DNA sequence: TGGACGGCGCCCGAACAGGGACTG
DNA sequence: CAGTCCCTGTTCGGGCGCCG
């Protein structure tokens, strides 16, 4: 016989499929060495076992080395078996934040030893697992061998591990309610309000427990021993932090360099306030080759400069004291760029991070202030489960004249209004109900679909008139063009009466910014305007003015 | 201890798989606690990755009631049981309940538990709880009885219902009563009294068949519509006239009969939108036979119940919101507007929620189904907040839309 | 050497969806 | 009426970061 662990979990083929028949790879010997190296290791053990060849499946393997270690790390590509095998749940559904965590008196972590080979497989799958192993190049066949417990390189081992982990731990937990357990893979972060002593009286226990089934925690442990090492973070009793990050000096930049660098600074953004990749990502649009070298214009070169020096000074989270409020404030960066801190305490920030998303092509400040604050209001409910109390640059009338106007639902929770320019404002306003005395220009525009030669021009109730030609064109752009012109050649407060829905509904959303330079100058005369009266006919009614500009524009 | 009934999911579909949202802290409290309570009466049992099969679960609190209810959305698991409730062991619809002067609705839900379930089915109720900060991975069940809020409970527990009611169907020959998921309607032209106090006793009634009732009244007699309506001015500026034949230009796709020639006419020059323009006999006669007509009904507008309910919503300023409920374009089954809701004045997200279930309650009510919404919102800033303001048993089906107003149809 | 698995985040670009306006 | 075209907005996959 062989032998049974732990409860196991079923598994089972995609119905009507079967297994992992692939020849192995040319394997350099220096591996083939690592590898029987180990594999002979696990079978006193109960890990691995031979196969007559009744068991026809093969699949390659091959090791790369463990990180910070001697000690190499075993992988079987399974990636044909998992195309045919059965479809998981992951119970995986995010990651612990450091920022989440409340002050504990004493705190251990404890690593896993072994973790996925701590844990049986499925017996009736257990066949599949069929690999065969080199000895040395052209030496002999090599035998085959069937797991007897999860396999690195499975698409189902990080969820039975944990799940089966989980399943373990649930009595201890429910042994030790004020035990704080974060469960992360084969990690362990045990705390308690506990003293030092009756804690570590507990952590035993706990590892006996995790014995009876199995499971070894060697003393590879961080016993008394700040910082703790953990998600890539460094605990301290009162702070915490990222464990340091270092940005590549490369002279000349490719396009990977950009992104190593990219998704570091992101990673980065967590804690260090005012991070922006803006510019530097600007770099990667349109790019063929990964390889291809690309140079830094000044703006992703003056950005750089400024996120380096804001890596120079060490800084620090603090944790959550869930008897205070969260307090979450949002600093304006320019350029659709947004950064925000969360914190309890003034100027002790239990994180930050920015929102530099652009969404829309036509957008103002305000809508990316919303889309920030819900950004960040899902982000406190997964790690703390409530939303924070917000601070925002935007006057408390800004805000109440653009939600109460706008004809979408909008929201902001709590918030209150602080003074740290940039300020958030709507740029322009138009009027509810035409201005008496001020010119009325009828615009519209039309445009050849073939040609793409188009006319844009008004009609005004002063004799006014002007038509423009207009080139590689289309209808949408020449109802735009019209309204711009009777911007121009209008007073400081102007009715322009359009039939375009497509032109009136881009301008009452009060953009600020447009991906469209055409659009961008209507702002940047709308602005100018003391009062705008939009207003919107239908086409082709026989209408007043807009029968006549009608005519002037198709001609 | 019963028989249970099989299921299937319609012919070529496969398992609801639907990834779990942040849940805030009181609710995953209030659900670890439910479902604790709910694994020792073998209602549901713990499970794992094994199941490829997932819905999401959160908690509501009914209107006025301070105790958590547990909510699954099974609106996936539903649109792929949909053969069944609907073709096989289904619920007829009760054309008097709309007529009733009061209609309470009550929370039968509770019932459900009673029922096992197909074994063979329960891979398919499978949902899972998330922890705060994810301390452990997510804790996941699958249902052992007849799931609240599944379109397949109250069918298969239909026989069993009809027979709990039929002695108070009998001892109350007239008063109607109709089944939608989780929910009981019962309603009667008694008065408020003699009506509460009938509902206490179809209480009693379901208690001594084991069931609770944690009611809701309603009055569909009181229900009004939201007519089309042009203004009433002494004196019309040219912007007035314009803003009013894009109306009744918009309006004739509704209404065929009615007719611009008149009131174009008022607009023939180049003019300045604020001056004053007389009304013609004609255009005065013309706006006055519009009128009328937008007073009568759209000919040939009538409810098929093959075909699929829409809901739209528009958001008016000043607390108003406008709907209008319709099969085809054009042809509305329904037009209304909501005034003075919970978050009027400060909250549109609460205020739209809010429109949704009294829209939906509705259409439950007249037509026994559930209309597809068409919101006017992100859908970022939906799913952020809606089920905040989530009072309801049910989860209607929903769209996101984004449509300037050009013109005001449907509210001056 | 070139190379496996799950989870989450950012950013990009290609592909898909649907709505209004014009064109046979 | 159907069939294009603009245009705008979503969704999805792939690249990197980070965790085991
Ligand atoms: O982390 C740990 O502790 C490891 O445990 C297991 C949990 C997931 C497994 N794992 C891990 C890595 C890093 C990796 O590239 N691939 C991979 O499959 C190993 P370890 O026992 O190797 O230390
Ligand atoms: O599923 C994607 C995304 O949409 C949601 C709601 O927005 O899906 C649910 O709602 C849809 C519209 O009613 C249903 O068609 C769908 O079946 C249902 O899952 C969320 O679940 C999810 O965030
Ligand atoms: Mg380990
Ligand atoms: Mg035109
Ligand atoms: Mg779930």
């Amino acid at each position: 016989v062989p032998i049974s662990p732990i409860e196991t979990v079923p598994v089972k083929l995609k119905p009507g499929m079967d297994g992992p028949k692939v020849k192995q790879w040319p394997l350099t010997e220096e591996k083939i060495k690592a590898l029987v190296e180990i594999c002979t290791e696990m079978e006193k053990e109960g890990k691995i076992s031979k196969i007559g060849p009744e068991n026809p499946y093969n699949t390659p393997v091959f090791a790369i080395k463990k990180k910070d270690s001697t000690k190499w790390r075993k992988l079987v590509d399974f990636r044909e078996l998992n195309k045919r095998t059965q479809d998981f749940w992951e119970v995986q559904l995010g990651i612990p934040h450091p920022a989440g965590l409340k002050k504990k008196k004493s705190v251990t972590v404890l690593d896993v030893g072994d973790a996925y080979f701590s844990v049986p497989l499925d017996e009736d799958f257990r066949k599949y697992t069929a690999f065969t192993i080199p000895s040395i190049n052209n030496e002999t066949p090599g035998i085959r061998y069937q797991y007897n417990v999860l396999p690195q390189g499975w698409k189902g081992s990080p969820a039975i591990f944990q799940s089966s982990m989980t399943k373990i731990l649930e009595p201890f937990k429910k042994q030790n309610p004020d035990i704080v357990i974060y469960q992360y893979m084969d990690d362990l972060y045990v705390g308690s309000d506990l003293e030092i002593g009756q804690h570590r009286t507990k952590i035993e226990e706990l590892r006996q427990h995790l014995l009876r089934w199995g499971l070894t925690t060697p003393d590879k442990k961080h016993q008394k021993e700040p910082p703790f090492l953990w998600m890539g973070y460094e605990l301290h009793p009162d702070k915490w932090t990222v464990q340091p990050i270092v940005l590549p000096e490369k002279d000349s930049w490719t396009v990977n360099d950009i992104c190593k660098l990219v998704g570091k600074l992101n990673w980065a953004s967590q804690i260090y306030p005012g991070i922006k990749v803006r510019q530097l990502s600007k770099l990667l649009r349109g790019t063929k080759a990964l390889t291809e070298v690309i140079p830094l214009t000044e703006e992703a070169e003056l950005e750089l400069a400024e996120n380096r020096e804001i890596l120079k000074e060490p800084v620090h989270g603090v944790y959550y004291d869930p008897s205070k409020d969260l307090i979450a404030e949002i600093q304006k960066q320019g350029q659709g760029q947004w950064t925000y801190q969360i914190y309890q305490e003034p100027f002790k920030n239990l994180k930050t991070g920015k929102y530099a998303r652009m969404r829309g092509a036509h957008t103002n400040d305000v809508k990316q202030l919303t889309e920030a604050v819900q950004k960040i209001t899902t982000e406190s409910i997964v790690i703390w489960g409530k939303t924070p109390k917000f601070k925002l640059p935007i006057q408390k009338e800004t805000w109440e004249t653009w939600w109460t106007e706008y004809w979408q639902a909008t929201w902001i929770p709590e918030w209150e209004f602080v003074n740290t320019p940039p300020l958030v404002k709507l740029w322009y306003q138009l009027e509810k109900e035409p201005i008496v005395g001020a010119e009325t220009f009828y615009v519209d525009g039309a445009a050849n679909r073939e040609t793409k030669l188009g006319k844009a021009g008004y009609v005004t109730n002063k004799g006014r008139q002007k038509v423009v030609p207009l080139t590689n064109t289309t209808n949408q752009k020449t109802e735009l063009q019209a309204i711009y012109l009777a911007l121009q050649d209008s007073g400081l407060e102007v009715n322009i009466v359009t039939n375009s829905q497509y032109a009136l509904g881009i301008i009452q959303a009060q953009p600020d910014k447009s991906e469209s330079e055409l659009v961008n100058q209507i702002i940047e005369q709308l602005i100018k305007k003391e009062k705008v009266y939009l207003a919107w006919v239908p086409a082709h009614k026989g209408i007043g003015g807009n029968e006549q500009v009608d005519k002037l524009v198709s001609a | 201890p019963i028989e249970t009934v099989p299921v299937k999911l319609k012919p070529g579909m496969d398992g609801p798989k639907v990834k779990q949202w942040p849940l805030t802290e009181e609710k995953i409290k209030a659900l670890v606690e439910i479902c604790t309570e709910m694994e020792k009466e073998g209602k549901i049992s713990k499970i794992g990755p094994e199941n490829p099969y997932n819905t999401p679960v959160f908690a509501i609190k009914k209107k006025d009631s301070t105790k958590w209810r547990k909510l699954v959305d099974f609106r996936e698991l539903n649109k792929r049981t949909q053969d069944f409730w609907e073709v096989q062991l289904g619920i007829p619809h009760p054309a008097g309940l709309k007529k009733k002067k009061s209609v309470t609705v009550l929370d039968v839900g509770d019932a459900y538990f009673s029922v096992p379930l197909d074994e063979d089915f329960r891979k398919y109720t499978a949902f899972t709880i998330p922890s705060i900060n994810n301390e452990t991975p997510g804790i996941r069940y699958q249902y052992n009885v007849l799931p609240q809020g599944w379109k397949g409970s109250p069918a298969i527990f239909q026989s069993s219902m009809t027979k709990i009611l039929e002695p108070f169907k009998k001892q109350n020959p007239d008063i109607v009563i109709y089944q939608y998921m989780d929910d009981l309607y019962v309603g009667s032209d008694l008065e408020i009294g003699q009506h509460r106090t009938k509902i206490e006793e179809l209480r009693q009634h379901l208690l001594r068949w084991g069931l609770t009732t944690p009611g809701y009244e309603l009055h569909p007699d009181k229900w009004t519509v939201q007519p089309i309506v042009l203004p009433e001015k002494d004196s019309w500026t040219v912007n007035d006239i314009q803003k009013l034949v894009g109306k009744l230009n918009w309006a004739s796709q509704i209404y065929p009969g009615i007719k611009v020639r008149q009131l174009s006419k008022l607009l023939r020059g180049t003019k300045a939108l604020t001056e004053v323009i007389p009304l013609t006999e004609e255009a005065e006669l013309e706006l006055a036979e519009n009128r009328e007509i937008l007073k009568e009904p759209v000919h040939g507008v009538y409810y098929d119940p093959s075909k699929d309910l829409i809901a739209e919503i528009q958001k008016q300023g000043q607390g108003q919101w406008t709907y209008q409920i319709y099969q085809e374009p054009f042809k509305n089954l329904k037009t209304g507007k909501y005034a003075r809701m919970r978050g009027a004045h400060t909250n549109d997200v609460k205020q739209l929620t809010e429109a949704v279930q009294k829209i939906t309650t509705e259409s439950i009510v007249i037509w026994g189904k559930t209309p597809k919404f068409k919101l006017p919102i992100q859908k970022e800033t939906w799913e952020t907040w809606w089920t905040e303001y989530w009072q309801a048993t049910w989860i209607p089906e929903w769209e996101f839309v984004n449509t300037p107003p050009l013109v005001k149809l449907w509210y001056q």
